[PDB]
């Protein structure tokens, strides 16, 4: 229904319901019917279920209203739900005062007397309290309103208002990705602070700034006393704007009718806003405020609003927000890809948020959509309603031009720049998208001021720069792409166009409405291959320049014309090429002005072919240029700032004239396979980053480099590298290191002066004799990597200096031999000593160290002044035969390793306590596993002959049995090893599931019932892998259960979900078990899935589980 | 230190209502006071807890 | 919380929930950028990790490579290196990101992985994704050889020389190939059958027996069998 | 958008829309690439803007002359046959006995000729001068 009636039929159905009835009829309002023969003296049950569901209801009252219990009945029934359920109840006082239906009293208090003889005590009661209560409901009056018709056209506009309110937002619902806004707008608004807190709204047009301000007022605003939106500010205000004072007084109107719903009255002065709102909860929303005018309009002191009050601002531009000083921004994000699509494909497929039938072209449209949700409504919406062939055939007019939904609005934006702005944004979006800022203000510095102009576009959100590098969003490029064509850049009058266009440049070329001067910059990109080069011949003759060629050549092809064709150019400013498909470059190359020069793919063998003059030359990368074989004369390339020889692979040798380039701050030959020397450099070069990564025939190396500024110094490979640079002052030595550069000797002394080297490598650097003896004088440096480091038989004593660093990895120096002594590192975590064949005598650095590592050493030794040390949370020593006249050593043990050869048995390990591990590698001459002492969490047996028996029953934790290649183990210990009751694997050699597990099978599934009511139960499970080529050394194994019914579906839990191993052998004809515990009561349904992760790696053949 | 209104006027109804509220009320919107109007309260709420809270 | 509060906080909950496997095949993404973000992450975790209780390692990064391939799938961690290479490569990113997939490729060799246990992680489905150099060199750490990298996705397919060519040719049409690397691998298919000595219309045919229906990638053009007899041809007579 | 009607493989556009479509040639510019053209259409009236002189007749792709209104000669001026003009699209409908030797002169001269109507060419040969290249 719509609205539920109550009346008295005798007094009020022929007089004036009918006229409400036609009211509400002419109103779209459809009452619930009722019938006269529709009564009976009770109501019923459906008469009541009509009142619940009617959801508002209109009492009207007459003088004879109670003398009808049935009438009575639904008015009490109409009380009871309005209370309990939220049913809005309207009531008409027919010519009888509301005091009287108050007080029971009058005639109509006579009439209800005389119906209330006979009925119950209750009946009376809650007739009574209805009656009253219906009598404080406000309502209309009949006796008040002059005119019967006026007040029942005014009931029938309130029921009509309070009708089309009872749904909040149920509509639009369907927009993606908006609680991630909420979160994190949520921490701005700290609503708890009780302040006047303005806060701020910016992003690109077209991101959804109205809508998630829409969005926030609706969630929202019911918290505050007062609360309204203002709506596309900037597009309501005078552009002329000459009286500033009248506009700003009318805008604050509209704000406070708008606010008080005070009907939109007129206004004295500007100061109202304080008057009405300084002392009430205010939340107010400001959307699309352009300039600080406005602002000034509505908000412009934080007292102007009530103790606890919110203000909400979106603009599009920062400065706005930054000159008023707000400093509560949020930045509105780009939504994910995901959520995208689902955008699009609400706009695109009505309502499905997935795609329908095909879900191919739907992407690559998103993609050319960008990310605005601006774009991919428009998008969506243009494409909606179309078929597979329909959309194909759309899809290149939509590629190669946007529509004007989104144009008209990026103009908007695009018209309140400068022209400075608006010929930088022209540059960025043809030429420098993505783009270092130094470069762009080094090549374009002497035209448009860049700094200021990039700031202002920041600003604006036309841009962003991350990290080092400027960003235009696809869609804002392409508006400037276009803009391009109609619409030319002036520096002081010349005026100058950009040719972005792919292979649509030609016919431009090719034309005799020329000038020969209108083109500066040239952005190709040549993927496809070439059908015939649309230059023609005449256009050849002419000689214009160009001061910018990005030229993204991606074929085997090359092109003739064209390079002859750019080359006339005199001065060229910026050179890019990729894929450049010749040998050199041509003689008629002028670059007297050059200030920039890529060509990141190229087959240039000894460009130049002579030499050149190179002023102002600030960036070279000949990055992957791999068919170069030397490079041309730098000299008088004094202004050269960095140099990249990305990976040439071939360049036998440097010119001799690097010692010129004195400028010269960041020099890359990371792989370069072909170098032998590398000259020296000068002496105020002050090399920054010096990159050799694999240099494999790099043997000889400068004397010195005068690094006063050397952030990097990398040399990874370097195999044949015999002695190193010397070194300054190093005094910012971010990075160095030489992982792997063998067939060095020394290191030089001033390395010691990097004071703040916090890290360093020599991992492989064999050969190396001896350390240098100023490595204390480094501070700072916190780890220290030695591993195989072969022959370095020493460690200096200034050591003890360093005081910060936390481990010392030193892993098979085979000849180390001494350490160190009287000497304390105040704060050392570790120290790895692993496979030190030669180093004989205990390291004693009496320190803190929580991890100690001593295996394969020959130290056979342990110290007295070890109970010093009261923490050590791994001790790891290989087991020598006199450890038992040590009884210090034995309780501060943790791990232990018997050799390869060890008849004897130990029985002291059962007294030695601190076991959480024990290794038996090889030993096949072993008797039997010695008794496992009360704290043994690990045991390893890599490989071994004879282990007969086991004798000890072991029960301390998840402890883990890993047997990889024993086979003469006793059936007794065999079963031992998987009765065992742990929470990690444990693996044995065999050729079979055991019969033990009953319940057996080859994403493999077993099935099983169970035997009993209602209990948590316990299994064991053992599985065996598919026969493959698996790798002896192969250690890493982790395994997932799924456990799941089949009369039901119910995907039942499994506490042990998983089961991991980074250190479990893997090999074919084991047997590994673990245990499972599963609680959910579905009696006769148990269905087993074990999957193998890694199935690239290991993937379970047979199985086979037990309960227990 | 929140008000919803600035003044709430106290009054016999049958008396005052039509000959001097009325114009101390004109008065009032002549000075830009927006005092409560017990007229304007909303149709189909409780007269008796509404006009309480506006009140306080 | 801090960013390394809370990045310690989003691992172990992958790596306790036991999700998905496009969900971790997606979320290892995110992690990963949040790890390169910024500069003094990738070592302050692997500190971090490298104190609580578990097995010891080397070195911090270790710590960081085990934990983050345990958490997420293996051949996860694979894509996740693929897809997330910053462009320069003297940035701080790119630094970071380095660091992230040696410590792997270290991880992976302790763990003794073949040639082929690489090449199947690595693998996307796309015969052509194995010859992109942001896959391509990722491969030659985790086997420290051309030859072996290039045998193993040989073998991969089934040691089919046209899927194998197939491949290549395709790899020579990428804005971002490197000529002198793919031909590398385009010219060790050479030696191989010029150790075997083939006849040059047997080593068509070889090459054409395949080119039957033997065997769902996409299939080599007589015109360009023909070149490839031709290269052949005269090289190793 | 109902502003052109296909029948059988033939476009149709209404009277009243094309002789809108007309008026709008000479205030509004054609881009293309990074060009700009014109089209010339009109009866006889539209001539005089070839001896303007003063105007780069490059932007003019276009031409649709109806000339079936006298045998007397066009009038041009002669320095406006000394300029050559780039016409790719010609339609001309002259309908008479007379034949336009200036006429003639101005449009075969034009290097690159897309599409060539002439109706009642009253002429013998196509002059040697023509060339034909580019000649759908
Ligand atoms: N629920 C109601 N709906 C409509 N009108 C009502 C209602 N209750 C009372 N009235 C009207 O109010 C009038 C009586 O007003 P009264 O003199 O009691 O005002 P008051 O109580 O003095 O106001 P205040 O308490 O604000 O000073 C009656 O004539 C009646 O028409
Ligand atoms: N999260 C979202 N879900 C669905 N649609 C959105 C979302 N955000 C924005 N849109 C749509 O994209 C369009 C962008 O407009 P919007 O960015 O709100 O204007 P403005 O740029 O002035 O803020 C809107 O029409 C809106 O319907």
């Amino acid at each position: 229904h719509q609205v539920f009636p109550s009346f008295h039929g005798a007094d009020v159905r022929k007089t004036i319901l009918s006229h409400i009835l036609e009211s509400f009829r002419r109103k779209g309002i459809d009452p619930f019917i009722d019938n006269n023969i529709e009564r009976s003296k009770s109501i019923g049950h459906e008469l009541k279920e009509a009142i619940k569901g009617s959801k508002i209801a209109i009492v009207l009252l007459s003088k004879n209203y109670a003398s009808s219990s049935w009438c009575l009945d639904e008015l009490a029934e109409i009380m009871k739900c309005r209370e309990l359920l939220g049913q809005i109840v309207m009531t008409i006082f027919y010519e009888v005062d509301p005091t009287d239906i108050k007080k029971q009293t009058g005639e109509f208090g006579k009439a209800f007397t005389k119906t209330c003889k006979g009925k119950t005590k209750e009946y009376v009661e809650r007739w009574r309290k209805a009656l009253e209560d219906v009598a404080t409901i406000a309502g209309y009056h009949s006796h008040k309103w002059r005119n019967e018709a006026d007040m029942i056209e005014k009931i029938a506009t309130d029921v009509s208002n309070m009708l089309n309110s009872f749904k909040p937002s149920r509509d639009f619902n369907g927009l993606v990705g908006m609680r991630a806004h909420m979160d994190m707008l949520e921490q701005l608004l700290r609503l708890v602070l009780d302040e006047v807190r303005m806060i701020g709204i910016w992003g690109p047009p077209g991101i959804g700034k109205t809508t998630i301000a829409r969005f926030l007022f609706n969630q929202v605003s019911d918290r505050f006393q007062l609360s309204a939106i203002m709506v596309n500010i900037k597009g309501c205000y005078p552009r002329p704007c000459f009286d500033e004072y009248s506009a700003q007084l009318q805008l604050q109107n509209q704000m406070l009718s708008q606010m008080i719903n005070h009907k939109d009255i007129m206004i004295s002065h500007l100061g109202v806003a304080q008057e009405r709102l300084r002392d009430k909860k205010v939340f107010l929303v400001l959307d699309e405020v352009d300039q600080l005018g406005q602002l000034d309009a509505l908000a412009k002191e934080t007292r102007w609003f009530g103790p606890g009050s919110r203000i909400i601002i979106t603009t599009e531009d920062l400065g706005v927000l930054k000159a008023h000083g707000i400093n509560h921004v949020y930045k509105v994000g780009y939504p994910s890809n995901d959520e995208a699509f689902q955008i699009f494909c609400m706009n695109a497929f009505g309502q499905k948020q997935p795609h329908e039938g095909f879900d191919e072209i739907a992407r690559e449209v998103m993609a050319l959509a960008g990310e605005l949700p601006l774009g991919l409504k428009v998008l969506g919406s243009a494409l909606r309603g179309k078929s597979k062939p329909e959309w194909e055939r759309t899809l290149p007019r939509l590629k190669t031009s946007l529509d004007g939904k989104i144009g008209s609005i990026i103009q908007f934006s695009y018209d309140a720049l400068c022209d400075e702005d608006k010929y930088l944004f022209l540059y960025i979006a043809c030429l420098f998208n993505k783009e270092s800022t130094t470069k762009v203000e080094g090549l374009l510095g002497k035209f448009l001021d860049v700094r200021q102009g990039l700031h202002i576009l920041a600003q604006k959100s036309l841009i962003s720069i991350e990290d080092g590098n400027i960003y235009m969003h696809t869609l804002l490029e392409q508006f400037g792409r276009e803009t391009s064509r109609k619409q030319f850049i002036h520096h002081g009058y010349t005026k100058h166009q950009l040719l972005v266009g792919e292979r649509d440049i030609c016919e431009v070329l090719n034309d005799d409405t020329i000038d020969s001067r209108r083109f500066i910059g040239i952005n190709l990109d040549l993927y496809k291959n070439v059908e015939e080069l649309n230059i023609s011949e005449k256009a050849l003759e002419r000689i214009h320049d160009f001061q910018f060629v990005r030229i993204n050549g991606k074929n085997h092809a090359l092109h003739e014309r064209l390079q002859g064709l750019i080359y006339q150019s005199p001065q060229i400013r910026s050179l890019h090429w990729k894929c450049y498909q010749n040998i050199c470059l041509p003689s008629t190359f002028n670059s007297e002005f050059l200030v920039e020069l890529d060509m990141s793919f190229s087959k240039l063998q000894k460009l130049w072919e002579g030499t050149k003059q190179l002023r102002n030359l600030k960036w070279m990368d000949l990055s992957y240029s791999s068919y170069l074989k030397e490079l041309p004369n730098l000299s008088t390339a004094t202004n050269l700032e960095e140099l990249k020889l990305r990976n040439c692979s071939s360049l036998v040798e440097l010119p001799s004239s690097i010692e010129k380039l004195t400028s010269l701050q960041i020099l890359d030959l990371h792989r370069c396979s072909s170098l032998v020397e590398l000259p020296s450099f000068g002496n105020a070069t002050k090399l920054e980053i010096l990159n050799l990564e694999n240099c494999s025939s790099l043997v000889k190396l400068p004397p010195s480099i005068n690094a006063n500024n050397l952030q990097e110094l990398s040399l990874t490979n370097c195999s044949r590298v015999v002695e190193l640079p010397a070194i300054e002052n190093a005094t910012n030595l971010w990075k160095l290191n030489l992982l792997n550069c063998s067939s060095l000797i020394e290191l030089p002394l001033s390395i010691g002066t990097a004071t703040n080297l916090k890290h360093l490598d020599f991992r492989g650097c064999s050969s190396l004799v001896k350390l240098p003896s100023s490595i204390g004088d480094m501070t700072n440096l916190e780890v220290f990597y030695l591993s195989n480091c072969s022959n370095l038989v020493e460690l200096p004593s200034s050591i003890g200096n360093l005081r910060k660093l936390t481990l010392l990895l030193m892993r098979g120096c085979s000849k180390l031999e001494t350490l160190p002594t009287n000497i304390n590192l105040k704060s050392l975590h570790t120290l790895n000593l692993i496979d030190c064949s030669r180093l004989k005598s205990f390291p004693e650095i009496s320190t803190h160290i929580k991890y100690l590592r001593l295996i394969g050493t020959a130290i056979k030794e342990v110290p007295l002044s070890i109970m010093s040390w009261s923490p050590l949370a791994h001790f790891q020593i290989s087991y020598f035969e006199s450890l038992k006249e040590f009884p210090h050593a034995l309780d501060i043990i943790t791990e232990l390793q018997l050799s390869k050869d060890i008849q004897e048995v130990p029985p002291w390990v059962k007294r030695m306590s601190r076991l959480r591990a024990l290794r038996l590698n090889n030993c096949n001459n072993l008797v039997s596993l010695p008794q496992l002492p009360d704290s043994l969490a690990y045991l390893y047996a890599d490989n071994c002959k004879s282990l007969e028996r086991l004798d000890c029953c072991f029960n301390n934790p998840e402890i883990r049995l890993y047997f990889p290649k024993c086979f003469k183990l006793n059936q007794e210990a065999r079963d031992l090893i998987m009765h065992t009751s742990t929470r990690n694997f444990a693996m044995l050699p065999g050729t079979q599931v055991p019969a033990c597990f009953n319940h057996r099978a080859t994403s493999l599934k077993i099935k099983l019932k169970e035997s009993p009511l209602p209990t948590t139960l316990t299994f064991k499970a053992c599985i065996m892998l598919v026969n493959e080529e698996m790798s002896y050394d192969l250690k890493s194994m982790s395994v997932d259960i799924v456990i799941r019914d089949e009369q039901n579906d119910l995907k039942v839990q499994c506490t042990p979900s998983y089961h991991q191993c980074t250190e479990i052998y893997v090999l074919t004809e084991h047997i590994y078990t673990f245990e499972l515990e599963v609680e959910e009561v579905t009696s006769t349904e148990l269905v087993f899935e074990f999957t193998s992760v890694n199935e690239s790696i290991c993937k379970i053949g047979e199985c086979g589980i037990l309960q227990r | 230190r929140i008000w919803k209104h600035q003044v709430f006027p106290s009054f016999h109804g049958a008396d005052v209502r039509k000959t001097i509220l009325s114009h101390i009320l004109e008065s009032f919107r002549r000075k830009g006071i927006d005092p409560f109007i017990d007229n304007n309260i909303e149709r189909s709420k409780s007269i008796g807890h509404e006009l309480k809270e506006a009140i306080k | 919380p801090s960013a390394v509060e809370a990045l310690i906080e989003t691992i172990d909950r992958h790596g306790r929930v036991s999700l998905n496997d496009e969900a971790k095949m997606k979320k290892v993404v995110r992690t990963w950028k949040k790890l390169i973000e910024r500069d003094d992450l990738i070592g302050e975790i692997g500190k971090h990790y490298f104190e609580a209780p578990g097995p010891l390692h080397d070195t911090y990064d270790e710590a960081l490579a085990t934990r983050l391939v345990t958490t997420y799938s293996d051949r996860g961690v694979a894509r996740a290196i693929l897809h997330t290479r910053p462009s320069d490569p003297l940035s701080k990113k790119a630094g970071q990101a380095h660091r992230l997939e040696e410590a792997v490729a270290s991880l992976w060799k302790g763990r003794g992985y073949t040639s082929d246990n690489v090449v199947s992680s690595i693998a996307t489905g796309h015969d052509v994704d194995f010859f992109a150099p942001t896959a391509f060199t990722f491969l030659v750490k985790c086997v420290e050889s051309e030859d072996d990298a290039n045998n193993a996705i040989f073998e991969y397919f089934g040691s089919n020389p046209s899927r194998y060519f197939s491949a290549v040719l395709h790899a020579m049409e990428k804005p971002d190939a490197d000529s002198r690397v793919l031909e590398s691998s385009k010219k060790w298919m050479f030696q191989c059958y010029a150790q075997k000595q083939f006849p040059t219309p047997v080593f068509e045919r070889t090459l054409a027996a395949y080119q039957s229906e033997d065997y769902h990638y996409e299939k080599l053009s007589l015109s360009q069998i023909e070149e490839l007899v031709e290269e052949y041809s005269r090289i190793y007579s």
